[PDB]
């Protein structure tokens, strides 16, 4: 009903005025505990402002969507996540506001567990991939349950932006980080998908590249709960593992998480870059 | 080689070959922005 009148003000170009009226009705509905009506109006308003290129107003209304979700203690549902990712995808990729929105939306989606919901991470990752923001896409894929999407993205990233000396390293880096998040399922899927789909990796396993055999064997050893095998693998593949200074630190964490072996590396590049417990 | 007793038998020739391959001097070139962007960060 009121949407009709607000929509007319936006279409006339009275953006400032429509924006403050949306805010007025939002707080009014919220004061009346009409949390749902408040969110629905803000979401439709955000979309309308995005269609006019009015990013600042759209982003503001998007934050009010999250305010309603929070106050009403709404749980994650597929439709809500898809709505939030849609708004994310319309925001300016170079705005601090998108950073703010993502942080607040992931926090809400956690049900403050406190891990961002993996389906929201997935949706974000897919958008970021389409935008060729591979660095951020990768971060979100790692917190998703989507090993297959991650692998396809990393094939594109490695061939587009990586060096030819790194083809095996990109999948090693991803597998080891998935395992540090105790996600052996996605770790196996990213490995299998990447090695099959990457144009510079031939049929295998076994592979010509020692680092790829290491990762293949590691996945088998972890899935089998075989600590003695894990230990042998880490020892015999050290020359390959030294190619990324962080690989032995990831393996320390993996050993701890799956088998209880106390971390071995005295070195901590983690500390330098960000501590492994709180920087994956 | 004690390690060979510890792993599945069909892995042994693969690991033997990989041990020998890794003896070869093959310095890693400076790592790309793309690769290093996957490093941990706070």
């Amino acid at each position: 009903r009121v949407e009709g009148k607000l929509r007319a003000s936006v279409e006339k170009g009275d953006y400032y005025e429509a924006h403050q009226m949306y805010r007025t009705l939002f707080f009014r509905y919220m004061s009346q505990s009409k949390h749902t009506e408040a969110r629905e109006l803000m979401y439709s308003g955000a979309l309308l402002f995005f269609s006019h290129g009015q990013q600042n107003s759209a982003a503001d209304l998007s934050m009010l969507v999250l305010e309603s979700l929070e106050k009403a203690e709404v749980e994650v549902a597929d439709e809500l996540l898809e709505n939030l990712a849609k708004v994310f995808s319309l925001m300016d990729p170079n705005s601090p506001e998108r950073v703010t929105f993502v942080s607040r939306a992931l926090k809400w989606s956690s049900g403050g567990g406190k891990l961002g919901h993996p389906r929201l991470h997935q949706l974000l990752a897919l958008t970021l991939w389409k935008e060729q923001n591979y660095c951020e896409s990768r971060y979100h894929f790692l917190h998703s349950a989507d090993g297959e999407g991650c692998a396809n993205m990393l094939v594109e990233y490695s061939t587009s932006r990586g060096f030819r000396s790194e083809v095996d390293m990109f999948v090693a880096q991803a597998v080891l980080q998935f395992l540090c998040l105790k996600n052996k399922s996605s770790a196996s899927v990213v490995f299998t998908t990447y090695t099959q789909k990457h144009p510079s990796i031939e049929d295998g396993p076994p592979f010509v590249e020692p680092l790829l055999n290491f990762i293949w064997f590691l996945l088998l050893a972890v899935d089998g709960g075989k600590l003695t095998v894990f230990t042998v693998l880490c020892e015999q593949y050290q020359p390959s593992l030294r190619r990324d200074p962080m690989y032995n630190e990831y393996l320390d964490r993996i050993g701890q998480l799956f088998f209880g072996v106390p971390p071995k590396q005295t070195s901590s590049y983690g500390g330098l870059l960000g501590n492994l417990l709180t920087s994956l | 080689e004690p390690w060979a007793a510890a792993v599945p038998p069909e892995w042994v020739p693969i690991i033997q070959q990989d041990i020998q391959s890794q003896r070869k001097v093959k310095p890693q070139p400076p790592l790309s922005d793309a690769y290093l962007s996957g490093m941990p960060a706070k």
